[PDB]
RNA sequence: GCAGUCAAGCGUUCAGCGACAUUGCUUUUGAUUCUUCGAUGUCGGCUCUUCCUAUCAUACCGAAGCAGAAUUCGGUAAGCGUUGGAUUGUUCACCCACUAAUAGGGAGUAGCUGGGUUUAGACCGUCGUGAGACAGGUUAGUUUACCCUACUGAU
RNA sequence: AAGCUCGUAUCAGUUUUAUGAGGUAAAGCGAAAACUUUAAAUAUGUAAGAAGUCCUUGUUUGAACGUGGACAUGAAUGAAGAGCUUUUAGUGGGCCAUUUUUGGUAAGCAGAACUGGCGAUGCGGGAUGAACCGAACGUAGAGUUAAGGUGCCGGAAUACACGCUCAUCAGACACACAAAAGGUGUUAGUUCAUCUAGACAGCCGGACGGUGGCCAUGGAAGUCGGAAUCCGCUAAGGAGUGUGUAACAACUCACCGGCCGAAUGAACUAGCCCUGAAAAUGGAUGGCGCUCAAGCGUGUUACCUAUACUCUACCGUCAGGGUUGUGAUGCCCUGACGAGUAGGCAGG
RNA sequence: GAAAUUGUUGAAAGGGAAGGGCAUUUGAUCAGACAGGCCAGCAUCAGUUUUGGUGGCAGGAUAAAUCCAUAGGAAUGUAGCUUGCCUGGUAAGUAUUAUAGCCUGUGGGAAUACUGCCAGCUGGGACUGAGGACUGCGACGUAAGUCAAGGAUGCUGGCAUAAUGGUUAUAUGCCGCCCGUCUUGAAA
């Protein structure tokens, strides 16, 4: 493009891309991490709060999670079997599709299991999902909760906010002296609905984190046996 | 670089049908109808298969190229009104004088009538452009819809009546009274 | 005028106790033989300290294309003076023949960079041998299977200054 | 950009 | 303006040149300004036509702590307006009265002009032994047309 | 002008060779970058024989002075002027231009040497001209051209081929002052980066925990202010890029992650255009006007034409010859030229 | 008995000058000649000169190309085969010539492209006709003689006058600043 082009909104920010050193250094990790630990497995998990996340690696310290790009981990398990790092390893490979997830471990493969069964978390709506239950603001001032708890132990919502709430959320609001008004009560989500972006930011924004999560573990690859076994819990 | 042929997609659902000329292009649907004359920009239409129809441009430079882009754009956006439509809704805020709108008619031109705007006894009169039509809003309290097929239409009538109601030599820091588009959406 | 391709060798005087010289050769692009001579004798002038008295012209043959009627694609090594310090240019050009390569070389030149014929100095004309060699995309684009696009706006030159029948152009 | 440009370094 | 720092850059072959910024310069408590020092040459005004925006005001707008009123800057804008006066022991300016405003400039005008070039007059000082002029100063002292074109009217 | 003291065998605003010019160097090994061995025109004088050379054989080893004898020819190119003596109209410190150096500054430029034109000069072209290009001024015919042009005025292609520019007062404008740069205006190039270990840009998630890090504090939790700006887990989290709350909260960015998929990003160079400071009566690429130009660079052809050049008719001037026969000052043949102020000569 | 100047008769032009030069139509006017005066066409000649047709040759890589044969190579992969779809073909793998062809090198013979040469031929266009009994250089002819060879002759037609031609004003293509002195350069 001699002119004409687009301009990069250049910032003075302290950290930089790491570029293919980080993938690299992910790709050795992984095959070293292969021979290192008697078990693989492919944890399924496409979004999980970071505190949630590291929990979940301090619950067994004795062990090693791997993440970062799928295609970087595929190509450390191998992508097919003429250049497979171990026996079999392309099958468990094959089978990772969502935001993966590697987790080397030599615990007991029963333990492993029974351990994500019983491993709940909750979560946000994270849109694309059917909503929980039915949710409405009250019919009159809206407060930081949306009413959930008693009116008496919330807030009022904050003016910052307000032009969010009408350009982004898009509902009517109007602007109070002291308080953000509704004229009628809004429904934001109701049972069993395929929740919108605009929903699952409102009740971000309200704080309605009644969804649940659990880990989704597809196989796992027992290095010993070299034999791929699909355990499929939930 | 002048480059040989550019050519893009356009998509046709199967609830409408649009016929075309030498650079006429007209669109028929559920809704209504719609017409566009493209005379100036000099581009070519094809059909592919009765659903999609590539506009190219041969020996068309960087401008060229744009506009053919433009006027996919502009196809496609008269396709989504005759399918769908487009729905305006604008929303007029008062402090202390109440804001009276009606939509008054003098020899069909249906112009609507803003009275009582911070005050003025002046009474401003917005003509309703063809193919849209506003009604009031209800369980909305202080909001008018406007909707229409064709989107320059409905969109130049919401920027004239939002700007009918100028405030001028006032501090825009303390004077809110105004009419703005709160929501811009389809009728479907 | 039309570009000629002329091979013109040199041999710079053999002086006393150094006879057979090392015979130096040259292809040069010229549109008569006096240009091609006088171009080889500033190249060699310009490369070491040899002058046009101190040497001579061994032989001048004209270099014909072995294929005239073969299109090939060119890469043509571009160095010229002007207007600041000389800089490399590299231009990919689609033609039948090496000296109808250049020609339009020079004419692109001088159309765009304003860069005379005695302020360009070529170096490297190269047929590209397989496609997807070639870089430049306004090449590359004819580089397509069954490629087929109109002439829309045909012009009819009309040799009478009247006509009767608003001419059309079709199309 | 020289498709060639190898073989001027081996001429070298 | 001069004297220094830095280099985005150029570069005896990349030591030298060098953009934007930057330090010293010419009583910190709105206090004073009672300096106001040689233009060797005029400027200033009566009537009256046009033109430029580098716009004082009117017209339409944006940005300003624009709550109002009111005020500042900026964008377009020459269509229409930009005034009545005191001061010569000077008047290369100035003050106060209104008005929305009293913005800056060209064509200048032997049409009239007051200061200035001023000629034989005359009076005080300097020079010079003198005729006389000067560092001064004061004072009394052609002019169109009926010819041509230009413009306003008329056969 | 009268001289002929020449029929000049000598001359020259030129070339070649010998010697040099400041040594500009374009090496370089030699004594290992320490030498000049050697290698070239920017800018020039002298010398190129017949009044030249050789012999001899007295004098002053050396060197320089003398008589006598011998040979009538010394590079290219062009040509029939050696200059003085008898003297004689007009004029003498005049304007512009390239070059070499020399002394200077806001910027011009100043002092010298050489080299051309104008004056005294017509003719074609650049619209218009003392210096710009072309160009050898008798009266004529035919033809070919310079420079400048080929849309009209205006004689000649709205010719052919490649690109470049949309300008809300481009362009046809001098090559130089305003001129250093700036355009998310355009066309072509140079140098670096990321990339199916999923390139740029688009949508959603993470953006943690020590931690609400230390000083002040009414309030200061990353984002009013001052020093730090330490460490754990990652694919990643910066004692925080920005918006906002008194205070957090919340939003968002650096990065990373998930969806599509493939070229993308950063700094420069060159070509054209807009800015890069413009007022006074109304007008200027010469005017019309022109936009794949009738604008720009370049190539290929065709044509216009000056008093320029080729062939021929005539007048005159000059020069070489023939001419003993109503005028040898007469007649005939051949060859080259014809500008011009002051001024001189001759014929009318 | 002139002009400057003015009046009458006769001819011509006039849209903010007039006058002049090269060039032609027009009014008016005007000198010319004798078994020769004025204007043209045709034929074949000499010089200058412009534009076409066409033939034979010397050079290139003894042109290269094109084309035939030959050994290999490849895809912007020809036929066939395979995988998915299915409205007879379709998207990608295979397959180096098969139910197309291309490229590289070699072997083989022509022509054309470009330059130049011809003391080769030939058509058309324009200006010039100068000299004036022979003397000379030349060509074809066994010779006699002729000839395109040191400058054009022959034939034909009209008018034998204002027709050509001269003078003049206007008609129009272009050009054209007022002379003299001075300065001799904003030259004004």
């Amino acid at each position: 493009m001699p002119r004409s082009k687009r301009s990069k909104l250049v910032t003075l920010a302290q950290t930089d891309k790491k570029g293919r050193e980080n993938k690299e250094r992910i790709f050795d990790e992984v095959r070293e991490a292969l021979d290192t630990y008697r078990y693989v497995w492919v944890l399924h998990l496409d979004d999980v709060r970071t505190p949630v996340l590291q929990e979940i690696r301090t619950s067994w310290a004795g062990s090693k999670l791997i993440m970062g790009k799928r295609k970087v981990l595929q190509k450390a398990l191998g992508e097919k079997r003429e250049e497979e790092y171990k026996e079999n390893l392309y099958q468990l490979s094959k089978l990772c599709s969502g935001v993966t997830g590697l987790l080397f471990t030599d615990e007991d493969v029963n333990t492993v299991k029974e351990y994500f069964k019983s491993y709940v978390r909750s979560d946000y709506s994270r849109p694309n999902t059917k909503a929980p239950l039915t949710f409405t603001i009250p019919e009159g001032i809206v407060y930081s909760r949306g009413g959930q708890i008693p009116a008496e132990e919330d807030v009022p919502m904050i003016h910052s906010l307000e032009p969010t709430m009408r350009n982004k959320f898009e509902i009517p609001t109007k602007i109070k002296a002291g308080k953000i008004t509704i004229d009628s009560p809004y429904l934001v989500c109701t049972e069993g609905e395929k929740l919108d972006v605009r929903q699952a930011l409102i009740l971000k924004q309200f704080g309605i984190a009644a969804s649940e999560f659990k880990v989704k573990v597809s196989a796992y690859y027992d290095n010993d046996s070299s034999t791929v076994e699909s355990t499929n819990i939930n | 670089m002048k480059y040989i042929q550019t050519e893009q997609q356009i998509e046709v659902p199967e609830g409408v049908t649009v016929s075309i000329k030498s650079r006429i292009v007209k669109v028929v649907g559920p809704r209504g109808t719609l017409t566009k004359n493209l005379k100036h920009i000099d581009v070519t239409f094809t059909k592919v298969n009765n659903q999609l129809i590539k506009v190219a441009v041969h020996n068309g430079g960087r401008k060229h190229v744009a506009a053919l882009r433009t006027v996919k754009s502009l196809v496609d956006n008269m396709i989504t009104g005759v399918t769908k439509g487009y729905k305006y809704k604008m929303r007029y805020v008062y402090a202390h004088f109440p804001i009276n709108v009606n939509i008054v008619e003098k020899d069909g031109a249906k112009f609507i009538e803003v009275r009582n705007f911070l005050g003025d006894k002046k009474i401003r009169n917005v003509p309703v452009r063809d193919g849209v039509t506003i009604e009031f809003s209800t369980n909305v309290k202080d909001e008018i819809v406007l909707s229409g097929n064709s989107v320059e239409d409905v969109s130049q009538n919401a920027a004239d009546l939002q700007q009918i109601c100028r405030v001028r030599n006032k501090d825009i820091r303390k004077f809110l009274d105004g009419i703005y588009v709160s929501h811009k959406g389809f009728i479907t | 005028a039309h570009f000629k391709e002329y091979q013109v060798i040199g041999r710079r005087l053999p002086t006393e106790s150094v006879p057979e010289p090392k015979l130096f050769r040259m292809r040069i692009f010229a549109s008569n033989e006096v240009i091609a001579k006088s171009r080889y004798w500033y190249f060699l002038q310009k490369l070491h300290k040899v002058k046009k008295a101190s040497g001579e012209i061994v032989s001048i043959n004209q270099i014909n294309e072995a294929h005239p009627t073969k299109v090939k694609n060119f890469g043509v090594w571009v160095r010229y003076d002007s207007r600041s310090g000389t800089h490399n240019m590299y231009k990919e050009i689609r033609d039948v023949s090496r000296v109808a390569a250049v020609e339009t070389l020079y004419q692109d030149m001088a159309a765009r960079h304003r860069a005379r014929f005695r302020s360009i100095h070529i170096l490297k004309v190269a047929e590209i041998e397989k496609t997807a060699d070639v870089k430049r995309q306004y090449v590359k684009q004819f580089l397509t299977k069954d490629l087929k696009f109109p002439l829309p706006h045909r012009v009819q030159k009309s040799t009478k200054t009247f006509s009767y029948k608003r001419p059309s152009t079709f199309y | 950009n020289f498709p060639y440009k190898a073989k001027i370094l081996e001429e070298i």
